[PDB]
RNA sequence: GCCAGGAGGUUGGCUUAGAAGCAGCCAUCCUUUAAAGAGUGCGUAAUAGCUCACUGGUCGAGUGGCGCCGCGCCGAAAAUGA
């Protein structure tokens, strides 16, 4: 779920970074694909 | 060229129906558990039936050679304490009666099973397992 | 994964083959047209070029097909998912 | 159009051959069904009106 | 691309369990192909090109020759499982000449356990005449074909010998339309001989029909033959009746029959009412053209409400008929989901005041029934007792004083459907020996039921169906998927021969056209049996929208 | 991070078509053990299985986290040229 004003880490596999100046949510699973949108 | 297949399963007493892993490991063999409903049901002539493991082999040629074992611990509370099938919540509704007594011979028949392969230990384990099925162990 | 010429010439299901030159600091090396190695004295050209090749051809897509570094072919269920 | 009475078979076709003749019922009744035609084919166990109510022949065999 | 040999071999005994035993080996994979090596006559064969206007027996350019040996020995060695001379002959090292090889692969073949997997390529004429000669070398004739099962005029087993000197028995199968000779039948005879101009005899609906011109489809032309042969087939003209797969006897051929239990089974049902219904009987006779040039499907007429119901095996079967539907019939069809046989009930015990304060134009006419009603478990039935507190409500208020009940049952208040699962139990009344004709009090029974259900709880019961699911495990995984997705549950499972089968509950409304669904949920490896059972309620909110009145 | 252990009564009692740490209800053992829980997520038709948790092998110095406060980052689209 890309682009939501709230973003998080759902399971113990999802970890947040910083890229280009925007906050990004990673996790090997792309169904959790989140971004500060 | 099926070298070895001493494959094992969980075959209770009187269920001759070879499907996986009896299909692609013991059917990929020629393991006759017909000999299981014939040389193991007759073997367990104790009462009649019980859930008991098995272990047949195909020896490169195309042979058969097996070993059987022992019946469960939830059976020893059921056909004993008067716990018809199950007590529904082993914490709240204690049905049967297994005090410090009975449980002795109970754990006795089942010694090379269990864990500490003895009988001067697992008595309180089987008598603590009573609460897994929730049977009021009277203070003997 | 033909190595014809100095170039790496591959045909990965696309309607035509693919032509890769070996630029500076790098050669290729195809032990067999089933797996492809590249020679290079530079960590950038490693990841970047190999990447560019796997980007010539995408991996898996549900089932299994394409190019991979040496990773895992995670799948998406076959005869379903298409309602 | 009626039928030869007593147990049908026809659901929605049959090509019943429009026959003919009323009766003091079914404000019409005329143009009867046949029991033979392209369906119906009589009543099994009709040891009588073979000429109409279907039945080839009560062949006992046994 | 991706040609093979091996994988085929594997997949035979990895899908069914059938031993191939082979005959020849290729000369190159995809586009590496040039000709063919064989392991029978052991001859390095090879054509030349696509159209192959040039072929030759040029030597093996090496590479693969040796492999043949290993491979080829199997043939010989497989001939140790069926032959007689080959146990010792293989134990030796003495060559089995070309003569018993033929006879041995032919042996297992006609005996059904051997498979000269000759192969090739069609468009580029490479693999052709080789397979032709393969066909002769290992394909029999009715001579090798076992006693054809048929029946006697009595009802006992009979063998249909080729007998071009005895009985004159026959079958047909294909009904080809043809503006020249007229309605044509592709026939496989069996026994006797049939002269161009001879008669025959219907062997199910007796009709000493006429044969006129025996003619075989001779590639382009159609060879007109005077006589047709004992086993050989063809098209015979005439047979103005004569349907599909039906028994046909010659004038002699003492009125026998032929078996062929041959049956197909439907799985996809759809329903249709086209245009302003003015097209119905049109497509009726059109249907008469359907299942008579080829049986296939059914036109089963809805047992309850309107509409016909068109069902049959396949899928795009029904929809290619649909293609030819608005073709040679011209009919604006709207074939969609079928109806749902609906029956409803209640859920509580209520007493009602079946009061009927009435004097009318005369003859009394009223019925004060203190009725009590109750229901019954899903699919039980309908029962009652007199519930007479002495004799309050006299005799002639028995043969039909109910029926006001039974009648009103036919249309339960809400959406109007038969009301099963009930069990009555009156308890009181109030009458007069004049103010209570049979009629009157029975109609009071009617009011009783209607307001009883009105104030006794609403609920319909969507028709439920039991079903097998004949499926190889894997995609039983998948089908438990879609089945538990289809508002229902399964309840049953056992491993069968090849596969495994699920005893199933499903809701019909959520079960329509599942044979097409199953197809790719499984790749298609079995289906089911449309086994009716009973019915349950559509959890209020499903029923809700379905409450339209 | 890296090696390895990652056990037994048991397939916990019930539900439940099957519920076996593992869709839910209650659970609230004890035993061999350096340590392996009646389970962290994932995986099944239930099963299998991946993994973790946990202790020791390597390694050899700092680490895991809980709040407060100063400033920002996202949250944050409009009509002629900023």
């Amino acid at each position: 779920m890309k682009v939501r004003a709230s973003v998080k880490r759902i399971c113990d596999k999802c970890k947040v970074i910083r890229r280009h100046g925007r906050v990004y949510v990673i996790c090997e699973n792309p169904k959790h694909k989140q971004r500060q949108g | 060229k099926k070298v070895v297949a001493v494959v094992k399963l969980q075959l209770p007493a009187g269920k001759a129906t070879p499907a996986p892993p009896v299909g692609p490991a013991l059917g990929q063999h020629g393991a006759n558990i017909m000999e299981f409903v014939k040389a193991f049901n007759a073997a367990t002539a104790n009462m009649g039936d019980a859930i008991v493991p098995v272990e047949i082999t195909i020896y490169a040629d195309r042979s058969f050679t097996f070993v059987t074992k022992t019946p469960p611990a939830s059976y020893l509370i059921r056909k004993a304490a008067g716990l018809e099938k199950g007590a529904h919540k082993p914490g709240r509704e204690k049905v049967g009666r297994i005090t410090w007594e009975q449980v002795l011979e109970i754990a006795k028949q089942k010694m090379p099973d269990l864990n500490t392969t003895d009988l001067e230990a697992a008595a309180r384990m089987i008598a603590g397992s009573a609460r897994s099925m929730g049977v009021e162990v009277v203070g003997a | 994964a033909r190595l014809v010429g100095r170039a790496l010439e591959l045909t990965v299901g696309f309607s035509h083959p693919v032509v890769v030159e070996p630029p500076e600091g790098i050669t290729f090396e195809v032990p067999e047209p089933t797996r492809v190695r590249v020679s290079g004295i530079d960590k950038q050209k490693v990841g970047q070029v190999a990447a560019n090749i796997r980007a010539i051809r995408k991996p898996s897509a549900y089932h299994e097909k394409g190019i991979y570094y040496a990773g895992e072919p995670v799948r998406l269920k076959p005869g379903k998912a298409g309602a | 159009a009626y039928i030869p009475g007593e147990g049908h078979n026809l659901q929605e076709h049959s090509v019943v051959l429009i026959r003919g003749g009323r009766v003091k019922d079914l404000p019409g009744v005329r143009y009867h069904i046949v029991r033979g035609v392209y369906d119906a084919a009589g009543v099994k166990d009709r040891k009588k009106s073979r000429s109409k109510y279907g039945t080839k022949k009560p062949k006992e065999a046994a | 691309t991706g040609a093979d040999l091996w994988l085929v071999i594997r997949t035979m005994q990895e899908r069914l369990g059938a031993r191939p035993v082979v005959m020849q080996l290729p000369i190159g994979r995809e586009d590496t192909f040039s000709g063919i090596i064989d392991v029978l006559r052991m001859k390095a064969y090879t054509y030349g090109n696509d159209l192959g206007t040039d072929i030759r027996e040029i030597p093996i350019p090496e590479e693969y020759l040796d492999q043949a040996r290993e491979y080829h020995e199997k043939l010989v060695e497989v001939a140790a499982d069926f032959d007689e001379n080959i146990m010792l002959k293989y134990l030796e090292g003495e060559e089995p000449t070309e003569e018993e090889l033929v006879a041995a692969i032919r042996k297992g073949t006609i005996d059904l356990k051997i498979t000269p997997v000759f192969l090739g390529s069609a468009l580029k004429n490479k693999g052709v005449q080789l397979l032709l000669d393969a066909v002769v070398d290992y394909l029999p004739s009715p001579l090798d074909i076992p006693p054809i099962k048929g029946t006697t005029p009595e009802g006992e087993v009979v063998e249909i010998h080729p007998d071009p000197n005895g009985p004159l028995a026959a079958l047909a199968f294909k009904i080809m339309a043809d503006p020249y000779v007229g309605r044509l039948t592709f026939i496989r005879v069996y026994s006797g001989t049939l002269t161009s101009g001879s008669y025959v005899y219907n062997t199910t609906k007796g009709r000493k029909e006429r044969v006129a011109r025996l003619l075989r489809m001779h590639a382009n032309h159609r060879e007109e033959v005077e006589e047709l042969k004992a086993g050989d087939l063809g098209a015979v003209v005439g047979l103005k009746e004569t349907i599909t797969g039906d028994t046909l006897v010659g004038e002699d051929a003492p009125r026998v029959i032929l078996e062929s239990i041959e049956v197909p089974e439907p799985v996809i049902d759809v329903a249709i009412e086209p245009k302003t219904k003015a097209d119905q009987e049109k497509l009726s006779q059109a249907l008469a053209r359907l299942a008579e040039e080829d049986p296939t499907f059914r036109v089963s007429t809805h047992p309850e409400t309107g509409q016909t119901i068109i069902s049959g095996m396949g899928e795009l079967h029904l929809e290619i008929i649909v293609d030819r539907l608005k073709r040679e019939f011209k009919v604006d069809a709207n074939v969609g989901k079928p109806q749902v046989a609906y029956r409803e009930t209640i859920t509580k015990p209520v007493d009602v005041e079946g009061k009927f304060i009435r004097q009318t134009g005369g003859r009394g006419q009223y019925g004060h029934v203190k009725i009590k009603v109750e229901p019954l478990p899903r699919g039980s039935g309908f029962e009652f007792v007199n519930a007479i507190v002495g004799g309050v409500i006299p005799k002639e208020y028995i043969p039909a004083v109910q029926k006001g009940i039974e009648e009103a049952m036919q249309s339960g208040p809400l959406i109007g459907f038969p009301v099963v699962d009930i069990k009555v139990t009156l308890y009181d009344g109030s009458y007069h020996e004049v103010d209570s004709s049979e009629m009157a009090f029975k109609i009071a029974g009617s009011m009783a039921i209607k307001e009883a259900v009105q104030k006794g709880d609403p609920v319909i019961l969507e028709p439920i169906m039991r079903v097998e699911v004949t499926t190889p495990e894997e995609y039983m995984g998948d089908v438990i998927g879609d089945l538990n997705a289809r508002r229902g549950q399964i309840l049953g499972m056992e491993p069968r021969g090849n596969a495994q089968v699920i005893r199933a509950f499903v809701p019909l409304a959520e079960m329509f056209g599942y044979a097409t669904d199953l197809r790719s949920k499984t790749q298609g490896r079995g289906s089911f049996v449309m086994f009716f059972d009973h019915y349950q309620e559509v959890p209020k909110q499903v029923q809700e929208k379905l409450i339209k009145g």
